[PDB]
Formats: C-alpha cells, structure tokens, sequence
RNA sequence: GUAGUAGCAAAUAUUCAAACGAGAACUUUGAAGGCCGAAGUGGAGAAGGGUUCCAUGUGAACAGCAGUUGAACAUGGGUCAGUCGGUCCUGAGAGAUGGGCGAGCGCCGUUCCGAAGGGACGGGCGAUGGCCUCCGUUGCCCUCGGCCGAUCGAAAGGGAGUCGGGUUCAGAUCCCCGAAUCCGGAGUGGCGGAGAUGGGCGCCGCGAGGCGUCCAGUGCGGUAACGCGACCGAUCCCGGAGAAGCCGGCGGGAGCCCCGGGGAGAGUUCUCUUUUCUUUGUGAAGGGCAGGGCGCCCUGGAAUGGGUUCGCCCCGAGAGAGGGGCCCGUGCCUUGGAAAGCGUCGCGGUUCCGGCGGCGUCCGGUGAGCUCUCGCUGGCCCUUGAAAAUCCGGGGGAGAGGGUGUAAAUCUCGCGCCGGGCCGUACCCAUAUCCGCAGCAGGUCUCCAAGGUGAACAGCCUCUGGCAUGUUGGAACAAUGUAGGUAAGGGAAGUCGGCAAGCCGGAUCCGUAACUUCGGGAUAAGGAUUGGCUCUAAGGGCUGGCAGCCGACUUAGAACUGGUGCGGACCAGGGGAAUCCGACUGUUUAAUUAAAACAAAGCAUCGCGAAGGCCCGCGGCGGGUGUUGACGCGAUGUGAUUUCUGC
RNA sequence: CGAAGCCAGAGGAAACUCUGGUGGAGGUCCGUAGCGGUCCUGACGUGCAAAUCGGUCGUCCGACCUGGGUAUAGGGGCGAA
C-alpha cells in the first residue's frame, strides 16, 4: 500500500537531516540498491560490493562501474570517444 | 579401542605377541574376550558358553588368562 | 504451582486485570504468522501429492495464501471443495457441447463419405 | 543445574575457547573443549565460493595423518579444481589450439597467394 | 580502504623467469574481471589499455 | 587542660541448649527464626598480592568490645605433565651491522649510497675409514637457491595431540588404576600387505603339469558427482587452508526447565492426598546408522509458466520430478562399559581396606521456553571488516628401478619398537589475601547460571549453595536530627522560583487537534473495562480404504458471585497553551557548572601538478601527510532545512 | 513505532490509485546490565572516603563501552576546546 505518501525510501531517516537534503538523497539510495539488469549472465543479479565495485551473482563476474549508478555520463562519452578515436583510419 | 568378527582373527591376534592379557568376563547373555596387547583393546564378543570354553581352550599358553570379578 | 496451572489452562487467570504485557508480547504476530501459513502451505501440497487438486490451481491457491485471504484451514478447506464442484460443473457442460460438436462433426463426414461415394 | 567451571584457566570467552559440554559416567556434567571446524579447501579460479567436493576437511596441521585418498579427488586437477573447470579447461585449450593451427595456415595462404 | 576508488589485481607472466606476477592498476571505469587488458607500446587503442 | 568527652548508627537479626574451658552476648556442635535469591553474600580464573594454603600449639602484643578465634605469633608441612601453559610465529611498533650525521655519549634509519646466500641435490675428480664388494666423510668443480634482510614483540590473536574413575589435612586434565593419541628417530634398513607376478609360443602330460622362449606390468572399480587399505618421483611453478565485520530472521542438535508412568528412599497424616520432595549414567578415540547441507552428477525438458521462504528467490546459462555422490555429524546404539560410578538394603573386617554381597540405574510426551553450538539466508557500509610460523593438494617429468617363473626402485596401508629435555602450577581473585597509609559503604577484566509471578536476566519471594547484620553489646523510648509514612477543611495564599513531595502509570477496546521538512506530533488530550468462579466458541497433529488415536496456550463470548472491589503488594510517562537559545544523536570544565559553550552534516573561501603545498628536524635533500595525486591533501570562517547573502 | 522490497483483493482506457496483509531499515522510542552524574543546592563535611552514599536522573546497536599490547613527554606532549 502507499504507505508513506511522499518520502519513499527515506522513511528510514525519519523526521531529521533536513529537507532538500532527503530529496537529494533518495535518488541515490535507489540507484545503488536496484538489481540491475547484467549484461554478461542476462539475469538482474547485479549488486553492488563497496563503493565503485559491481557484482553479479550468477556467473561471479565483478565489473567496476559507477560509484552509485551503474554507469556515469562520463562512462558512455568516453567508449563512445575511445571507439571513434579508434577506428580513425589505424589509431 | 578395537571389535573382531573372526575367532580366527582374534586367534591370530593371541598368537600376536606384545600382548599380555586376556580378560575374560562373563556377561549375562554373552561373554567377550579382551586383549590387552598394545595401543588397542581386542574385543570379541560371543554368546555361548561352550564356544567360550573351547575358546578357552585354543588359548595361547604363554598369554595370561584372567577371568574377571 | 501445578493446581494453579491447571487451573490457567482451563481458562481462569487469563482476563484483562493479570495481563501486564501487550499481546503481541505474549504470542507474538510473526509467530503466529508462521504457524498458519505452516499449517495451510503443507495442507495445499497434500492436495496435490495425491490427485485432488491440479498442479495449476495450487500455485494460483499458493499465492493466495501468500496474501491474506484464508483466515485459518477450515474456510480453505470449504473453499476448496467450492472450487472442484466448479471445475466439474464446467467440465460436464462442456463435454455434452463437444461430444455434439463430435456428433456434427463426424456426420458432415458422414454426408461427405456417402455422398462421395455415389459419386464415383 | 550443577553450575559448572573451566577446565583450564582461560577464563575469558575467547576465540580458541569456544566449547561445548558433555555427560560423564559419574553423572557430572563436565564442560568439555572443542576443535574448531575444519573449513574445506575451495577451488582455484574463484568462479564459484563454495567448497571442494570429495576432501575430508580439517585443520592444515591435521593433514599430514589422513591418508592420501582422504585429501583429494581421483581426477587430474584432482583436489584443486572445482571439476567442472576441469572440463572447461580442456575444452578452452582444445578450441583455442585449433585456431592457432587454422590461423597458422590461413596466414600460410596469406604468405602464399599474396 | 582509504581510497573510494576500486582496485584492481592484474596478472601476468615474466618473460624472464618461470613465473606469474601479480600487478596492481587502479580500476579505470567500464573493466571487469576477466578482461584481456594489453598493455605495452603498439597497444590496442581500447579501455584499461596503457 | 579539653577527656573517661566526641565517638564505636550504611545495607532488616537474633534465640535456646549442650561440650571444652580459670573465664563464654562473639569459639564449636545441634534445633528454631532468618536474609544473599542464579546480573548471588554461590561455584572458578587473568592481573596483582607471595606462604597468605594446611595442620598443631600458646594466649604479652595486634584484630579499634571480647575471644577458649585468625589472613597474629611459634613450629612443621604442601605447589609433580609430550597432549594445561610459557617457549614458536607474526600484528601496531620497538630495534643493530652497510651507510648518513655528529665537538661528543651517540642519534637518524629498516631496506634505504650494499661483494649483505656458507644451502642444496645431482654430475665430476681428489683423498679418507668400515665389511675398501659396496658404502660412509671431506676437498674443490657445473647447476639452481628475489638473501623481498638480522633479531625482539600477545600466559585473551595463530599454534599438532588426554580422557574417564579414584586419591590428600593441603595438589590433579599434574600422583594411582584403566582407556587413548600426536610429533620426531630407526646403520646389517623390525614384521606383514600392496607395486606382484599376467600373456603369447613351443615341448609333452587325459589333466594336474613343468620346462624353455618372447613380450607387457610406476595399481583398481563407477556414464558421470566421485569411490578403495595402500598407489615411483627432485629443482621449479599454481592454488587452497591458516584467513576474518556487525546486526537481523529462521531451521537442525545439545544442556537445563517442564508433563505422564515406573522404581528407590524420606516428608504430613487433625481431615484429606494412587500425594509431596530428593534420585533415575556412558568420556576421548574407532565403526555403523539417524538427521542436516550442497551454487555436486546423470536421465529429461516446462507458457495455461511453474517450484518454494516467516522473508525471498529459483529456472531453457536446464525447473518440478525420477535416481545417485560428497561433506558435516557434538545426535542414538556398538568396542571402551559396568569389572568402575551412583541410589538403597545387608554382612564382616580392631585394622590396611581404591572391603564382600543382594537389587535398581527405566518408559515416554512437548516447545517462538532460556543458554550454547552448527548451518541456511538476507540487510547495512563515501565503515568492506589482519599478518605469519607452519601444513596440504594440483600441474609438470630431472631421473630412478626389476628382468623373469626374478623380484626390485618403492609405500600417507595394518601393526611393532624408542624418546619427548627446560621453566609456570598451593591459595585470595574479594563489603577481610589487590590498590586507595587501614580487615576503608570507593576501584578493578571475564566464564557458569534453577522454581513462581511476569513481555523480562525488571522488581518481589523460595531450592541447591552460602552467610551471621558488616570495627560492639545491655536498659530506656526526651529534645534536636536523619530516613519513612499519614493528616479534617482550603489548594501555591508558601517562596526568588510547584524546590521537594503528590498526582498520572501496566494492559485491551475506544478516540485523537493546532502545527509539519508530510517522516511526524503521538503513548498527544479526553475517556470505558480489569477480580473471583462456572462454562461455551475458535485455532491442530499422525495413520485410512469420508474415519480413528493423541497432542500447545492463547483469543473472543456468556452466566453467577462479592461491602463497587479487582495492574488489589512489587513493577510504573503528571498534562496542555506558549515565548527565548540551540537543527537533532554525541562531547566537555576527573573534585564547585552539562550549558545556549565545543563538535556536527550543509554551505563557502584559499594554497598546491610533486625539484610541490603544509609541517617536523641539533644534523644529511633525513622525515610525517604519502601503500597519496584536485571527486586529493593542507589552511580557515560559517554551522541542518527553506527563503535570503545589500552598499 | 513500522522505512524499502512483496503478495492479495478492488477501481481505471492509460497513467496508477484505494484496502487488508507480509517485511523489519534507524547516530529510532520506553527501559535493564554497563557507562555517565541533572536535581534535592539532601546525607556526609576532625567523614566510609585527600569527592562518597541514598533517593530522583541522561544515554542505552551506537561518534558506543572496556582488558591487554604499542606510540607521542615539559615551552613538550595530547584536546569533539
Ligand atoms: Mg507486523
Ligand atoms: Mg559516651
Ligand atoms: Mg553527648
Ligand atoms: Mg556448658
Ligand atoms: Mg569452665
Ligand atoms: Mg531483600
Ligand atoms: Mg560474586
Ligand atoms: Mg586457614
Ligand atoms: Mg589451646
Ligand atoms: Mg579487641
Ligand atoms: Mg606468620
Ligand atoms: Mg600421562
Ligand atoms: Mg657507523
Ligand atoms: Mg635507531
Ligand atoms: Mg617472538
Ligand atoms: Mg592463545
Ligand atoms: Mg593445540
Ligand atoms: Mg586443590
Ligand atoms: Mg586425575
Ligand atoms: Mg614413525
Ligand atoms: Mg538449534
Ligand atoms: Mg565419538
Ligand atoms: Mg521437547
Ligand atoms: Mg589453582
Ligand atoms: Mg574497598
Ligand atoms: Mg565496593
Ligand atoms: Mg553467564
Ligand atoms: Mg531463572
Ligand atoms: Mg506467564
Ligand atoms: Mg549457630
Ligand atoms: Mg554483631
Ligand atoms: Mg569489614
Ligand atoms: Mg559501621
Ligand atoms: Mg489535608
Ligand atoms: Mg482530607
Ligand atoms: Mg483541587
Ligand atoms: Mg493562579
Ligand atoms: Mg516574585
Ligand atoms: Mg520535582
Ligand atoms: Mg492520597
Ligand atoms: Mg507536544
Ligand atoms: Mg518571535
Ligand atoms: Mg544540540
Ligand atoms: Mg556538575
Ligand atoms: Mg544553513
Ligand atoms: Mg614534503
Ligand atoms: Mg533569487
Ligand atoms: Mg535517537
Ligand atoms: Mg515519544
Ligand atoms: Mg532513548
Ligand atoms: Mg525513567
Ligand atoms: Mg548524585
Ligand atoms: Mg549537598
Ligand atoms: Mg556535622
Ligand atoms: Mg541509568
Ligand atoms: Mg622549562
Ligand atoms: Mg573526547
Ligand atoms: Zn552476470
């Protein structure tokens, strides 16, 4: 049920640490919790370790992504530039 | 310590020597017999005392018999 | 201590005015969450170990006991004997209709095996 | 309800002091020390926590008493593969030798004709 | 820990000596275990590629 | 002088009789009345104390009264090991040579500016001695040997392996008896059993057979998971184990509790009570089987998707199902094991006597019960939660061995033989063995923990186990006091201030605003019930060809009853309306203050790309930050949030 | 007290909502052991004591509490000041 009709996941904190900075927190609490979809052993086993390590649980393979995401904006900018630096006419 | 299932065995194990003592006692519905010969205690337990006394009587001389209590 | 007992299991001593905890401290909701959902998830294979119920009305009843439905055993018991009149109210209406689909059918094949047949 | 005392004068709740309890036969409750667990030997690759199949499993200093049948697997790779590397192993080094020799002589047709 | 980075393990081979050595590079994003990391001058333009 | 004065007042307590004794409010025994009440006033230790332990003897000291007593004095006793521990190992660190510095004792420094391995097996030659067959000892020679630097550092980390029973005035896993094991060592190499004797041919023999010839033998079984009593192998290489946080749930096992029955002894019997209490066992080690765990294998492929947890999760990268394998077994039975132990009944023996004897040491049930252990599985972390001595396995193949009716190189298999040095070991471990000047209501690190009430290890009261009111007793019942309790009527009028007291409390059913960062507030406020007994209602478990036996303690309903009494003692939130300060949790002025003071996340600002920023330094380009690199270090102001940041 | 996930019923055309459950996150809340020491401006004040005792209190899964080991020493150490 819709419990707590505003907060969501920051319900933990309760009544404290202040406003604008529970919203800001409560992107980022989902982001690094979510079972995300693996690109390796097709099922949604990835979870992250600590802080910049991600893992997934079948086939144990341990990929170092973002830091809470999955990815960054930077991460897909630079394999988008270090193929297109690559395949400029041999390197 | 350690159980026979041969009477030949525990036979063989009375020729054994380093071996002392035989302790024979008399249990209500079977008897055993008890080596005491080294790092082990030979046990073999048996339910007749016919088989007892003829056991008894294929007993290495040299090896003490003592019928216990 | 033994008369006294004996007494409590009757049902004396037990009112309002000797309880001094909240009653879930005394058995609590979980525990008494677990027992039935015991209870009722093994009465459910039972079923289906033998030929009562089908392999696909267990895991539709299954869940169901995972949520709140089923308040104890007896109304899932009654329940069930509600479901498999159901299943043979609809299976003995509809076998009448497809045997006399059967019947039109095969006499559509039997216009057709006649008829042919003066054909040639 | 005999309340009952250390064996040895540990009297801390230590790590090595980790017990349990046993009955006597002059119907004493004594208190009575226990080995710790022989954790098993896990496999090479760390594909897969989870301990290796087949291995008697004790203390490093245990190992020199058991016999060595109790310490390893009939196999080749036999107590340290998971076994089922051991036929991942054979079919990576069967199919990536066969694409050295293909290569050797596609490359030789690339010597060849150009 | 000390360091909010991840850390990776790289092994090798010695050209010299019967031997496998086990190197540490900093986890440059994207990499994941398993990876065939070739590093050296005429390296392959890819990512973790020094 | 003060003066026979203050004083011997923290934590409920003594009583009667009896013995020894010059001599008894205290010593000893016995009975009653008691309290500590399993987070103990109990059972044992680490630290420290060092003879305090035990026994006997005296009563001048000392024990704040006394003493016939002692932790006093005097005399004499007691502290036993391969498996209990120190030793060994590394952790944070502490530390010599090389080197640097220094007037200098020396400091810096720990791989730094270094010829920092003295070992190896094998080839070789040379010598040597035994039984010069062959071995055994060195000389030097070809080959490897990151020597990643010595060495110290834990009586709580790492660390192979001991149990059960008895014994003393005093010790015990240490002595005795009985039963186990680990680690080393074994010339002429102790004894089996494996590697071990298979096949082809011929010659003859009815065969049994033998003879010769030649070849092969570094083991076997299962499709697999892996299995067996053994299973050639160096330098070197790979890996595992040692080797990991914290908190939840849950399941398996054990201890203790609890229910019924037997049996043994005792408790009451005024009346009842097939009653009430005590007691009712199997060690290490070896083997068998329960039970649990698996992300182990095979068959085979499911959508109408199913399988399952309290919760998930699971799967065409192969589910359910059918059938195996491994690992754990602290569970039960078995060898030990009933000959001991224990209960109770007898009988000797002046005695020593681990006397002798008869009997019993059983049947079950139940669980969110508590503790402990093993395991599953998940949550949290800008928190990812130790090294090493040692030990094992695998991949490789340097060589090594036997030549046949010859058995060798071998061996983690089953036994046999020998040893295991050195130090520590008594006791108190505390309202009387430590420290606080002392037998000081303080201080000091843990393990074990029953019955009743009850959510509970709260508090209250009992058992086992302890004690004797805490450095005194007798008489009385003034003032003052310190604690503690009530008070007609009024209810802050008292005082600087409701200070202190006193209300309210536990529970179920009711009912809940202003205000808000939508989380709250909030157990808001305000209410109603609560006992006793006599019942009903509902919640289950194991077998079946829709029945029958047996099980846990809760939840609602109703009657009747008491003097409207019922959380009947203990146990236990007064409440609102608001203003100022601080976001909160945290910390601080040990001994005059806990605050608004400090910190705090948030927001900013600045330095610095390393021959550098900030710092230490008596010294060297010695050091810390730095096992670092602008999402970082170093330096400050401000102090949650929201809205604002003028000149 | 009941954060996320989660089931089940109900309404919707979508977006999803509404209701009963399950779940057990926190520098949570009432509290014990432990650790602190607000108040009575109480006892005590030639005391039990060169800072105690009794009531009443604060926090009590967390920046916790504590034993042993090691480091830093006098214009020096250390400090949530
Ligand atoms: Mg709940
Ligand atoms: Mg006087
Ligand atoms: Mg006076
Ligand atoms: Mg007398
Ligand atoms: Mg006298
Ligand atoms: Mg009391
Ligand atoms: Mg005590
Ligand atoms: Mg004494
Ligand atoms: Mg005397
Ligand atoms: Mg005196
Ligand atoms: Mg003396
Ligand atoms: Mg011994
Ligand atoms: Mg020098
Ligand atoms: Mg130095
Ligand atoms: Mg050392
Ligand atoms: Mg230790
Ligand atoms: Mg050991
Ligand atoms: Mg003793
Ligand atoms: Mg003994
Ligand atoms: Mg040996
Ligand atoms: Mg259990
Ligand atoms: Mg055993
Ligand atoms: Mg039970
Ligand atoms: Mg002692
Ligand atoms: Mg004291
Ligand atoms: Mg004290
Ligand atoms: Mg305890
Ligand atoms: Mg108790
Ligand atoms: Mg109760
Ligand atoms: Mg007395
Ligand atoms: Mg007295
Ligand atoms: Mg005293
Ligand atoms: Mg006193
Ligand atoms: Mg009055
Ligand atoms: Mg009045
Ligand atoms: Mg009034
Ligand atoms: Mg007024
Ligand atoms: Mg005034
Ligand atoms: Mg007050
Ligand atoms: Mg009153
Ligand atoms: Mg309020
Ligand atoms: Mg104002
Ligand atoms: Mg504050
Ligand atoms: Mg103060
Ligand atoms: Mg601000
Ligand atoms: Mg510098
Ligand atoms: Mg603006
Ligand atoms: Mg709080
Ligand atoms: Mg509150
Ligand atoms: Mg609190
Ligand atoms: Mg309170
Ligand atoms: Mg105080
Ligand atoms: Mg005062
Ligand atoms: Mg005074
Ligand atoms: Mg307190
Ligand atoms: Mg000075
Ligand atoms: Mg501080
Ligand atoms: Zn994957």
């Amino acid at each position: 049920a819709k419990r707590t009709k505003k907060v969501g996941i920051v319900g933990k904190y309760g009544t404290r640490y202040g406003a604008s900075l529970r919203k800001m927190v409560k992107k980022i609490e989902i982001s690094q919790h979510a079972k995300y979809t693996c690109s390796f052993c097709g099922k949604t086993k990835m979870k992250r370790r600590a802080v910049g390590i991600w893992h997934c649980g079948s086939c144990m393979k341990t990929v170092a992504g973002g830091a809470w995401t999955y990815n960054t904006t930077s991460a897909v900018t630079v394999k988008s530039a270090i193929r297109r630096l690559k395949e400029l006419k041999d390197q | 310590p350690r159980k026979i299932e041969e009477i030949k065995d525990f036979l063989l194990t009375a020729r054994r020597k380093d071996a002392k003592s035989v302790k024979i006692k008399k249990n209500k519905d079977n008897v055993k017999f008890k080596v005491r010969c080294s790092r082990y205690l030979y046990t073999l337990v048996i339910t007749d005392k016919e088989k007892a006394e003829k056991l008894k009587q294929s007993l290495p001389p040299g090896l003490a018999v003592k019928e216990l209590k | 201590c033994r008369k006294n007992t004996l007494a409590r299991r009757k049902g004396r001593h037990m009112g309002i005015g000797k309880r001094k905890g909240t009653a879930n401290a005394r058995m609590p909701e979980k525990v008494t969450w677990m027992r039935r959902m015991r209870i009722l998830r093994r009465l459910l294979r039972r079923y289906r170990e033998s030929k009562k119920i089908d392999r696909h009305m267990y895991h539709s009843l299954y869940l169901k006991v995972k949520g709140n439905v089923f308040k104890n055993k007896r109304i899932l018991m009654e329940h069930i004997h509600k479901l498999k009149a159901d299943k043979a109210r609809k299976k003995l209406l509809a076998d009448q209709a497809e045997a006399r689909r059967s019947k039109t059918k095969e006499a559509r094949k039997r216009r057709e095996e006649r008829l042919q047949a003066k054909k040639e | 309800v005999q309340r009952l005392t250390y064996r040895r004068r540990l009297s801390y709740n230590t790590a090595s002091n980790k017990t349990r309890l046993s009955r006597t036969p002059g119907n004493r409750i004594v208190y009575l020390y226990t080995k710790k667990v022989g954790k098993a030997p896990k496999s090479a690759c760390g594909v897969c926590p989870g301990r290796l199949r087949g291995v008697r499993a004790v203390r490093p200093k245990v190992l020199m008493r058991l016999s060595k049948t109790k310490k390893h697997v009939s196999r080749a790779y036999g107590g340290s593969m998971c076994a089922k590397c051991v036929r991942d192993r054979i079919k990576r080094a069967f199919l990536i030798e066969e694409q050295k020799i293909v290569v050797k002589v596609l490359k030789a047709q690339a010597q060849s004709q150009k | 820990p000390g360091r909010g980075a991840p850390l990776a393990k790289v092994v090798f081979r010695d050209p010299y000596r019967f031997k496998k050595r086990t190197e540490l590079f900093i986890a440059a994003e994207g990499i994941h275990t398993g990876q065939f990391v070739y590093c050296g001058k005429k390296a392959q333009l890819n990512i973790g590629n020094v």
